[PDB]
């Protein structure tokens, strides 16, 4: 589709108000809120395999966001 | 006066050696620029227009199949053939189905099948191209002349109209009784149109980047097409189906537009219906005021009665805006305005309608300024009778501070090293940090395209958390500022 | 949009083929391939970035791969 | 057999009467009438307002726009209880002949 | 699920998660979408006009 490769990093805005700049904002952020609700199961093994994989609580915290972040996406 | 009432509206005070400023000037906002012994004016760009765009590409968005065939050949006899196979217009596919003695076949194997369908396109996406050298761009100039109906007011009846084009690099106008305004503009600068497309798809328009639109998965024309039948990418906008190994079939997959118009988001609109008119972007100009004079000078002062006609308004960026109306014999004459402090020993502000005159007796002269924080007068006119009005003004120095460098700051985010020249006047220092701008904006631009404001917060804080887990001090500092201002940026983007 | 919530992790499944298995199977593949070629700058950040917080080698590539393929797909 | 729709998805919608309703700064939002109405879409923002839009105060005032939603396309999404399936089956044995 | 001459199974949780405005079911006249900022853009460039 489409409307998996939008035209948000293009470089070219300006002051001017984008196409959907207000409905876009927080649309993807919606849809991560929304599947880790909707799949919990997925959300604690994540968190898990993060926790085993980053030895520090950073790289912890950044895999496990990361995790949860692409496994909607490519959902 | 036209930029009185506009949010996003910008003061730039002064002139370089030789009495020229460089401003730049944005779409949707306006700037005022203030010079000693020169008139206040109100530069808005207004208006940019791209002539003659030429079609790149043409996008199919909404199709139709007809006109369906299959071939089947028995197992291993190889592939099946058919004759629309040949046409360009067909999308074909080979698959395998279960053949044998059932369906005919003396083999027992995978029979090899093809099926072709007409690809009809019903919707376009065109997407055209403009040359710079066809970019009409439209400016209004407007002086601080005091007029009753001059103050934000954008019917322009009062204003001058210059359109700059990369035919010709100095655009006069003619202020009457102000001389004339001499701009060099530099439409070739600003969007970068030989990287951008005019993308039109039913009765809308979007800017978008050139790339961007040439790597759209859809059926596409080379855009010189004529016949308009030979889709190249038809398989993007057409479904195979073989369910269970049995039979074949194609169907078109549906319409592309609302998909498309999610694709667009983070692209500005323009209007492509009549004229491929664009308002958005900027222009930098530069701003000669050799020829510019006050109106009004050489006039005496005016030494009767004012009243007040309409009660002092400030304004959102702290500039009061009153109307006097004049009643005394010296009709053309200019008005004695000054904003003192409590006790009328110190002049505290500002005129932004700089030298006001009263034109006509019956006419209301209205004038802006910029009071100072705190408690002031207004005083209008000559002791004998005069207006002594009170004024507070909410806010603070530091907060003017932090707004100004907010300001600047989000300039330099819309803008790149074009921020640079919005206010500057020659300069050593200027310059230099052009130069070391366009620098890291390069870099910046090179590590950041393509990616969304969440990724830019999200590479912001992962850097600030690198830096501040630095034992190199110099390293330390580099890269929490380099994460501060990622984060601000994707704070800032988008719209 | 719709299109971002493509009806894929929801069990259901069975030996039909289902509808557009095709080309969905390596689409987003292909997408992140054509963005990783078409924006080469990130992914010299993103392979940096993972090469100073991943510890060992298995984190670094594992940092990478969701920070290269999270990228384009959170816009 | 026997659905029974649970939802009806637009797909392609179009607007219509669109209206809109200004108000100055400090006055608060404004309101429209066919904002109680759910066949129109509204939305609330802020313009700028002032002198030269016949307001008198120079700040933001907000503004109300709304348009009537109709649906041109949708999608039906109708189930069925579990009761009113009913599978087909054929069983053929190996005769070795034909029908 | 049934679109336009074409029917798909699918997840029911799925379905009421579509982000398209929809009606109950048992509506016969429209008139009350629900999600119709899904199938709108409000569009305010600058702040001249929405
Ligand atoms: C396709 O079918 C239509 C009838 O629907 C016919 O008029 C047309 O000639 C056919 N085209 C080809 C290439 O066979
Ligand atoms: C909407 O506009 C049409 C004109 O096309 C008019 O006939 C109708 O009465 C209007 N409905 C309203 C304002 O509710
Ligand atoms: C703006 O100017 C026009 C013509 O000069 C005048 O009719 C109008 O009253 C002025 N003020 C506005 C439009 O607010």
């Amino acid at each position: 589709s489409v409307a998996l490769v939008p035209h948000v990093g293009m470089g070219l805005e300006t002051r001017t108000e984008t196409w959907m700049s207000s409905e876009g904002a927080w649309k993807h952020a919606q849809r991560i809120e929304t599947w880790v609700l909707r799949h919990p199961g997925f959300t604690i093994m994540a968190a898990i395999l993060a926790y085993t994989i980053g030895t520090t609580y950073f790289q912890r915290v950044l895999i496990f966001i990361l995790l949860t972040a692409v496994a909607p996406s490519m959902t | 006066m036209r930029c009185i009432g506009i949010s996003n509206r910008d003061f730039v005070e002064g002139v370089s050696g030789g009495s020229w400023v460089d401003i730049v000037l944005e779409h949707g906002s306006c700037v005022t620029t203030m010079a000693k012994n020169k008139p206040t004016l109100d530069f808005e760009l207004i208006k940019t227009e791209a002539k003659h765009p030429a079609t790149l590409r043409k996008y199919c968005i909404e199709a139709k199949l007809t006109n369906t065939t299959t071939a089947s050949r028995c197992p291993t006899q190889g592939e099946p053939s058919l004759n629309e196979e040949q046409d360009k217009r067909f999308v074909c596919k080979h698959s395998m189905v279960d053949r044998g003695w059932g369906n005919g076949c003396g083999l027992f194997g995978k029979g090899g099948i093809v099926t072709c369908a007409m690809f009809t396109c019903k919707k376009n996406m065109e997407g055209k191209i403009v040359q710079p050298e066809n970019l009409e761009y439209t400016i209004v100039i407007t002086p601080h002349s005091g007029e009753e109906n001059a103050v934000g007011n954008d019917t322009g009846k009062h204003g001058k109209e210059i359109k700059v084009t990369p035919q010709s690099s100095i655009t006069e106008a003619e202020l009457t009784g102000y001389g004339t305004v001499t701009m060099e503009c530099s439409p070739r600068t600003g969007l970068d149109f030989n990287e951008m497309v005019l993308l039109q798809m039913e009765n809308k328009a979007w800017l978008v980047h050139r790339q961007w639109f040439l790597d759209l998965p859809l059926p596409w024309l080379p855009g010189a097409d004529t016949q308009g039948s030979n889709w190249i990418q038809k398989e993007t906008l057409v479904t195979f189906k073989n369910p269970h190994a049995k039979k074949q079939d194609v169907v078109v997959l549906g319409s592309q537009e609302g998909a498309m118009h999610t694709a667009l988001t983070g692209a500005t609109e323009i209007q492509m219906s009549s004229g491929n008119l664009l308002f958005t972007g900027h222009l930098k100009c530069r701003l000669r005021m050799d020829k510019l004079q006050l109106k009004g000078m050489s006039y005496s002062m005016c030494t009767g009665k004012f009243k007040v006609v309409k009660e002092i308004a400030e304004t959102q960026h702290g500039t009061i805006v009153i109307r006097v109306q004049y009643e005394g014999d010296g009709s053309p004459c200019k008005i004695p305005f000054e904003i003192m402090d409590l006790e009328k020993r110190h002049v505290l502000g500002r005129l932004i309608t700089v030298n006001p005159i009263v034109t006509e007796k019956d006419s209301p002269v209205n004038i802006e300024a910029e009071p100072p924080f705190g408690d002031s007068y207004i005083i209008i006119g000559v002791e004998p009778g005069q207006l002594k009005l009170s004024w507070f003004k909410k806010g603070s120095s530091i907060g003017q501070m932090f707004e100004t460098t907010m300001r600047g700051a989000k300039r330099m985010a819309i803008l790149g090293d074009t921020a640079w020249d919005f206010g500057s006047l020659g300069g050593v220092f200027t310059s230099i940090g052009k130069a070391l701008h366009q620098v890291f904006g390069a870099i910046y631009g090179a590590a950041f395209s393509g990616v969304s404001w969440t990724m830019k917060i999200l590479i912001g804080v992962v850097i600030t958390w690198i830096g501040m887990n630095s034992r190199s001090t110099s390293l330390s500092v580099s890269l929490v500022l380099v994460g501060v201002v990622t984060l601000y940026l994707g704070v800032m983007v988008q719209a």
